[PDB]
């Protein structure tokens, strides 16, 4: 019944060549079944972990999906989400300034 | 520490 | 300040095969410290903060036994609720439960609570007096009646005012180096031209704990609420939180605008200004 909200961001301010963590924070959704992938240059990243499912006072769920990565000038990243409330995957490109 | 017992809606 | 211990439970039925997926997480304030996931291999309550590993094997055995008992209660409740709402066996449904207790700054019981939801909607909740129930709908009137007759609130209140706060105080002490440390936000402003005549000022709050924070923009010392883009507070992934607030301003007028940061780790709010 409720669509996921997405924020895609780095744990630390991004500097090319310095290891970091790429985060996709998905929240406000219901029910809990959800598919979240992190993409590098359009391709799914394999070693992605997530937080343990919890929820907010309106009962909507939130999860953090995350992976280690070393940003570079040319590489692009994104977060891809599928949920029953979405007709096809929602994809948000990572912007180092947000 | 969890609640020792969690009653169901209806036993 | 006050502190809370809270447990969050989600169980989701699996109509095609098998029993519900059950996930339990425990928090002290904004710190997760235990979890149980019925899909994991261990079938144990597991630690997620270093200070809970100070507890010996008796704790993990006892919490595993109780958390499995909690899972079975949620499983049977999904069956009860399917009946109360006249729903078929073919659909997947969800129960969510949150209960916990707070201590005040005086380290005494402050409040306790126990809320329950079905399919993402309020179902029943314990009232502030810890002696009565609020039902959201007519199905929950049945539960209110049955839990009244079975004096469910009385055992719950005994835990909330007793064991719950005793173990919260235990955890706060054992984990004091983190649980009772405030991490004030590390704050900075960035400037991004969007044209020759306009720029975005973004006010950043990073690495803070707990998660409660207020970020606001002012122009000439009065609020600039309407024009602010404010993202929801988000986890860094290392146990701290992040937030930012941005405004678009005419180039050359940046000095009129101030960012104001309120956080319990700050003795006084911070004020940031682009020179």
């Amino acid at each position: 019944q409720r669509t996921p909200k997405i924020q895609v961001y780095s744990r630390h301010p991004a500097e090319n060549g310095k290891s970091n963590f790429l985060n996709c924070y998905v929240s406000g959704f219901h029910p809990s079944d959800i598919e979240v992938d992190l993409l590098k240059n359009g391709e799914r990243i394999e070693k992605v972990e997530h937080s343990d499912l919890s929820f907010s006072k309106d009962w909507s769920f939130y999860l953090l999906y995350y992976t280690e990565f070393t940003p570079t000038e040319k590489d692009e990243y994104a977060c891809r989400v599928n949920h029953v409330t979405l007709s096809q995957p929602k994809i948000v490109k990572w912007d180092r300034d947000m | 520490l969890l609640l020792p017992l969690l009653p169901p809606l209806s036993p | 300040g006050s502190h809370s211990m809270r447990y969050f439970f989600t169980s989701v039925s699996r109509p095609g095969r098998g029993e519900p997926r059950f996930i339990a997480v425990g928090y002290v304030d904004d710190t997760q410290f235990v979890r149980f996931d019925s899909d994991a291999a261990s079938q144990r309550m597991e630690p997620r903060a270093p200070w809970i590993e100070q507890e010996g094997p008796e704790y993990w055995d006892g919490e595993t036994r109780k958390v499995k008992a909690h899972s079975q209660t949620h499983r049977v409740d999904l069956g009860t609720l399917r009946g109360y709402y006249n729903q078929s066996e073919a659909g997947s449904h969800t129960v969510q439960r949150m209960y916990g207790c707070d201590v005040g700054s005086d380290w005494r019981f402050l409040r306790g609570y126990h809320q329950y939801a079905y399919d993402g909607k309020d179902y029943i909740a314990l009232k502030e007096d810890l002696r009565s129930w609020t039902a959201a709908d007519m199905a929950a009137q049945t539960t209110k009646h049955k839990w009244e007759a079975a004096h469910v609130a009385e055992q719950l209140r005994a835990y909330l005012e007793g064991t719950c706060v005793e173990w919260l105080r235990r955890y706060l002490e054992n984990g004091k180096e983190t649980l009772q440390r405030t991490d004030a936000p590390k704050t900075h402003m960035t400037h991004h031209a969007v044209s020759d005549h306009e720029a975005t000022l973004r006010c950043w709050a990073l690495s803070f704990y707990p998660a409660e924070i207020t970020l606001t923009w002012q122009r000439d010392g009065e609020d600039q609420t309407q024009d602010t883009e404010l993202v929801e507070t988000r986890p860094a992934g290392d146990g701290t939180f992040q937030k930012w607030a941005a405004v678009v301003v005419p180039s050359g007028q940046e000095q009129r605008y101030t960012c104001h940061v309120q956080h319990e780790g700050l003795p006084k709010p911070l004020t940031l200004r682009w020179e």
